């Protein structure tokens, strides 16, 4: 992986931009979903989140393959 | 505290950065202790690991590992060095 979060996003997820998501590599040290939205930009967020774990969980189809 | 607002700022600064790899299974760490996010600069939080490369340095990375990286650990946005040293390289 090329990537990793230093910080995690704590606000609302914006579902209406949202186009995927993947999870960073194991070899960060911070362990953490990012969401990309349809102009690019990547939040950071919290694997351990209720909010974040639920939205992975139903938009599985949107993940990075 | 009504009058102050920090979510903002930290809003600002959870992107994902650019960290260089290794050869010993170690986690992967960025250049030093800031990071741009959409053109705001951010420093990455107090014990956030790095690599402290000077700018001479810097200019010898490679997608290969011939290159030894001082390790670091951030604090107030400085990678101060621990004495571990490590094969970083960029990754393609």
């Amino acid at each position: 992986g090329r990537e990793c979060c230093l910080e995690y996003f704590k606000g609302a997820i914006p579902l209406r931009k949202l186009k995927t998501w993947y999870q960073t590599s194991e070899d960060c040290s911070r362990d953490a979903i990012v969401f990309v939205t349809v102009q690019g930009r990547a939040i950071c967020s919290d694997p351990n989140n209720k909010r974040v774990k639920n939205a992975v969980k139903y938009l599985q189809s949107l993940e990075r393959s | 505290n009504s009058t102050e607002y920090y979510d903002y700022e930290e809003a600002r600064c959870a992107c994902p950065a650019r960290h260089l790899n290794n050869t010993n299974g170690t986690v992967l760490k960025p250049l030093g202790c800031h990071y741009f996010c959409n053109g705001t600069l951010c420093t990455a939080p107090d014990g956030y690991p790095c690599y402290n490369l000077t700018a001479q340095q810097v200019r010898t990375l490679t997608t290969y590992p011939n290159t030894s990286c001082a390790v670091g650990v951030c604090m107030k946005g400085t990678c101060v060095k621990n004495g571990t040293m490590e094969q970083c390289f960029k990754t393609p």
